[PDB]
Formats: C-alpha cells, sequence, structure tokens
C-alpha cells in the first residue's frame, strides 16, 4: 500500500502522465525483460530496450522460440518493430507488426559505454538492498 | 598470422 | 661477426616460436609486453654487434628482422634494394603495422628482383587482405593469389606452408565464383596435401581454423569441431578457436533441443499448423510445369519427409509448417524446423541469405527438389543425432505459396584479415 502524500493513486492523473510523458520517461516506460542467462549473468532483471537488441516473443500471435532484431523503437506509439515479425499488406507491401517491450524478452544485449554502466548500476543497488536484507 | 571469416552478403 | 647476427636472430624467432611452450597462457596475458622486452634486448646487444659493421645491409636486414623497424630497415633496403628477403620482411613489418598496401609493395618489388616461395606466398596472401572498392576488383584480386599461390606451389612442391595458402585461394575462389563444390573439394585437398607433406603443417593453428571454417559452412560438424579443438591445442591463448568450438557446440545443443522438443509447440496448435495445410502453399510446383536445375519441366510428387532418402530426392517436393527458427552471431545459415505429420522434426538449412530474410513461425514452406543430409556428431562427450534438408539459396523455397524475388538472394562473402 503506498503512503507516500505526493505520490498519487488517481486513475485519470496515471492514464495521463503515462500518455503524454515526454520521451526519455518514455525509456524507462518501455522496458523488457532479460533472459534468465543474462539475469544470472548481470543480476539485471530487465532493461529499457535499444535499437540493436535481440529480442524474443512470449505473447501474442508471433510467440515462439524465434529471436529477432529489433527494427525500431518507436516510442511515440509505446511499441517496437522487430526483425522478423511483419505482415503482408493488401498490394503485397510488407510491414513491421508492432509488439509492446512488456511481452518480449531480451536474449542480447547491445553493449555499449552506457549500457555497460547501468548495468552496474543495477548490480550495485541490488546488492545494497540484498546487503540491507541480510 | 592471417585468418579468414566467411559472412553473409548485404546486397 | 655476421654470422653472430644470424644467430641472434634465429634466436629471436625460437623465442617468439618457443613463448607458448615456455611461458605458456599463464604468462601469455603479458604476450606482447614480454616479447618487446626481449626484442629490446635483443635490438641492445644487436645494435653493439651492428657498430663494427654498420655498413652491410645484410646487417641491417638483420635487424630488422630481428625487429620484424620501419624507418630501419627502410633506410637499409634503400641501401640495397635488391635485397628479396629484407622486402619478404619488411612487408611483413607492414602486415603486422596494418599497411597492406605497402606490404604489396614491398612483396611485388621482391617478385621484380627474384622471384621465390616466401614473396609469392606473402603476396597471395596480402592481395587477398587488400582493401577493394569493386567486386570485380576484389575477384581480380583473389584470381592474381591462386595464381601466385600456384607459382608457390611450382617452386616448392614440398611447401605445407604454400598448400596452406592455395587452401585459403580455393576457399576464397569458392566463395567469390559462384560456389563450384569442385573448388571447395579442390581447397580441401590442398590442406590435405599439405597435412601430408609437411609436419610444420600439422602445427600451424590457422591451417586447422580455416579448413574447420570451411567443413563448418559444408555442414561437416564432426571434423569442424576437430578442426576448432585442434587450433584451440595448437593456440590456447588466441580464444578465437576457442569462441568458434564453443557457438558451434550451443549452436548443436539448441538445435538438436529444438528438433526434439518441435520448438516448444503446444500440440493443439501443431495439429492446427497441420490442418491448416493446403496443395495451394505448393505454389508452381503443383502445376507439373516445374523447372529443374537441367531445365527439364518434371512433374514433382508430394512426398513425406519420412520416407525420403539421402541425397537429392529427384521429383520430389516437400511441404511443411515452421515450429522454429534459429539463425547465428554468424547469420549465413538460416535453420528452421519442418513438420508435415505427427512424426520427427526436419532441419531445414538456408544458405546464401539477406540479413532481413526469414521465415515466421505457421508459415507454410514447399521445398521442390530435397536435399537431405543425415547428421551424427560425437565431439567431447556430447552427441547430436539428426536430419537437416540442405538448400543452397532461398530462391528454391516456395513459403505460403509465394516464390521469393531476387532481393531475399545475397552470396555470403568471403573476409580475410590481419
Amino acid at each position: 500500500m503506498k503512503f507516500n502524500p505526493f505520490v498519487t493513486s488517481d486513475r485519470s492523473k496515471n492514464r495521463k502522465r503515462h500518455f503524454n510523458a515526454p520521451s526519455h520517461i518514455r525509456r524507462k516506460i518501455m522496458s523488457s525483460p532479460l533472459s534468465k542467462e543474462l539475469r544470472q549473468k548481470y543480476n539485471v532483471r530487465s532493461m529499457p530496450i535499444r535499437k540493436d537488441d535481440e529480442v524474443q516473443v512470449v505473447r501474442g500471435h508471433y510467440k515462439g522460440q524465434q529471436i529477432g532484431k529489433v527494427v525500431q523503437v518507436y516510442r511515440k506509439k509505446y511499441v517496437i518493430y522487430i526483425e522478423r515479425v511483419q505482415r503482408e499488406k493488401a498490394n503485397g507491401t510488407t510491414v513491421h507488426v508492432g509488439i509492446h517491450p512488456s511481452k518480449v524478452v531480451i536474449t542480447r544485449l547491445k553493449l555499449d559505454k552506457d549500457r555497460k554502466k547501468i548495468l552496474e548500476r543495477k548490480a550495485k543497488s541490488r546488492q545494497v538492498g540484498k546487503e540491507k536484507g541480510k | 598470422r592471417e585468418i579468414v571469416h566467411i559472412q553473409a552478403g548485404q546486397c | 661477426i655476421l654470422q653472430k647476427l644470424q644467430e641472434l636472430v634465429d634466436q629471436l624467432y625460437s623465442f617468439r616460436d618457443c613463448y607458448f611452450e615456455t611461458h605458456s597462457v599463464e604468462d601469455a596475458g603479458r604476450k606482447q609486453q614480454d616479447v618487446q622486452k626481449e626484442m629490446e634486448k635483443t635490438l641492445q646487444q644487436m645494435e653493439e654487434v651492428v657498430g663494427s659493421v654498420q655498413g652491410k645491409a645484410q646487417v641491417l636486414m638483420l635487424t630488422g628482422k630481428a625487429l620484424n623497424a620501419e624507418e630501419l630497415l627502410s633506410k637499409a633496403v634503400k641501401l640495397e634494394p635488391e635485397l628479396v628477403e629484407a622486402w619478404n620482411q619488411l612487408g611483413e613489418v607492414y602486415w603486422k603495422k596494418g599497411d597492406v598496401a605497402a606490404a604489396h609493395t614491398c612483396f611485388s618489388g621482391a617478385l621484380t628482383h627474384c622471384r621465390n616461395k616466401v614473396s609469392l606466398q606473402n603476396l597471395s596472401m596480402v592481395l587477398r587482405q587488400l582493401r577493394t572498392d569493386t567486386e570485380d576488383e576484389h575477384s581480380h584480386h583473389v584470381m592474381d593469389s591462386v595464381r601466385q599461390a600456384k607459382l608457390a606451389v611450382q617452386m616448392d612442391v614440398h611447401d605445407g606452408r604454400s598448400w596452406y595458402i592455395l587452401g585459403n585461394s580455393y576457399l576464397s575462389l569458392y566463395f567469390s565464383t559462384g560456389q563450384n563444390p569442385k573448388i571447395s573439394q579442390q581447397a580441401l585437398s590442398a590442406y590435405a596435401q599439405a597435412e601430408k607433406v609437411d609436419r610444420k603443417a600439422s602445427s600451424n593453428p590457422d591451417l586447422h581454423l580455416n579448413r574447420a571454417t570451411l567443413h563448418k559452412y559444408e555442414e561437416s560438424y564432426g571434423e569442424a569441431l576437430e578442426g576448432f579443438s585442434r587450433a584451440a591445442a595448437l593456440d590456447p591463448a588466441w580464444p578465437e578457436p576457442r569462441q568458434r568450438e564453443q557457438q558451434l557446440l550451443e549452436f548443436l545443443d539448441r538445435l538438436t533441443s529444438l528438433l526434439e522438443s518441435k520448438g516448444k509447440v503446444k500440440t493443439k496448435k501443431l495439429q492446427s499448423m497441420l490442418g491448416s495445410l493446403r496443395p495451394a502453399h505448393l505454389g508452381p510446383c503443383s502445376d507439373g510445369h516445374y523447372q529443374s536445375a537441367s531445365g527439364q519441366k518434371v512433374t514433382l510428387e508430394l512426398k513425406p519427409l519420412s520416407t525420403l532418402q539421402p541425397g537429392v530426392n529427384s521429383g520430389a517436393v516437400i511441404l511443411g509448417k515452421v515450429v522454429f527458427s534459429l539463425t547465428t552471431e554468424e547469420k549465413v545459415p538460416f535453420t528452421f524446423g519442418l513438420v508435415d505429420s505427427d512424426g520427427p522434426c526436419y532441419a531445414v538449412m538456408v544458405y546464401n541469405i539477406v540479413q532481413s530474410w526469414g521465415v515466421l513461425i505457421g508459415d507454410s514452406v514447399a521445398i521442390p527438389e530435397p536435399n537431405l543430409r543425415l547428421h551424427r556428431i560425437q565431439h567431447k562427450g556430447k552427441d547430436y543425432s539428426f536430419s537437416s534438408v540442405r538448400v543452397e539459396t532461398p530462391l528454391l523455397l516456395v513459403v505460403n505459396g509465394k516464390p521469393q524475388g531476387s532481393s531475399s538472394q545475397a552470396v555470403a562473402t568471403v573476409a580475410s584479415r590481419p
């Protein structure tokens, strides 16, 4: 139960700040879980998704054992485009079917100078909580 | 000493 | 004095060859550091022996061969331009430095002075690592490399190194000239000739790595894994044969798990995809007007996957549903599993693809003229046993009753780099 008097539980307010969020807030909103192989290696449960990440769908029509590179992270409709998830139109032109980042799990991260620092920050703040519990 | 890789084509 | 310089440079080359014997991976993290300390000590006492006999370009090519720097032997071979072995060592110096054009310049100068085995071998190398702007220039450089390696063999039919540059050269012809299997046969024949004639060709980790990469491309996984294991035994500190071995092993583990489990597809969805299979998904293979590779119009029969024979099943066409797809990091073979009934799953290997091409789970895939292969792989206590249908290009695929355009096909390119 939330006890902070400066955080709101209003449904309309939460829906407003979610749907009118700025782009750097939408980056944190559009996060994806890591696979259980990367979870035990990085001690990180979830990461914000990037353009060059290999990722695997777990829900919907396109769920399976197939792994695709993200084509793009189109944060305006809160959705990503992945490499082989696509749909033929009437004329025959293929368009990318959008998948939400919460219904897709990362199998391979794109390691930058900043995303190593993000994993290390998450790992240190998880081990501080483990030490606080223990 | 030289190393050989074989990647897929781009076009 | 000059004989003392000969002894000093062959002792330094013996140190560079014996570093992995005397120090190994416990100290091969400090490989470049200890080697440059040894070359600095050799350079110092080298210089005090040079100081009596500074005038001789043989003395200075020995100094540059010990440094195999650039300015020293450049002044040396400006003093004596005829000096072919100095040109060879200088091209190897810029090859280590990354100056491929200057290496080619020095080896071309060496062959204009005097034809010999070292310059033929090293030019046949460096013409492949030369950066090109056009594909015809690349193919001309590859064919020139084949020519220089052939003349290297014709100077020495006992040189397992020269057969190794032939193996690389016919591998590059195989990956540049339309993929004729005779050329890959000749490449592996050159590797076998090297291993037959030269005992020091057995101790080269690069021959095993290149032969194992060719075997990986032609799906000889057991001999491939033997090749990467032997290369990893020959140079344990250089972790790329280990990396290739572990990625091929994890590919085989994931692939055999997915063929055994049919890609974690629930059986109701599997029966739905099997019941959604229609003869209209054959596309142009259903009207009897299929044109084969020989140009004949052959009526195809729809044959089930379980009754097929190894090799090319002539006149047969197969139709299945994708239950899983998989690709590697190296992403030349696109693999996907097909089922046509409630029997076993069959892997399909698709080569010569564009990076964005693939199939989805649930797509009806029809393959005319299937080319079976039974894979029985044993390596370090790990066993694999499956069947794979190899297709060379995606133009022979009929997916959802529709053939693909030429935009789905791109020939896999070869890369030779320092």
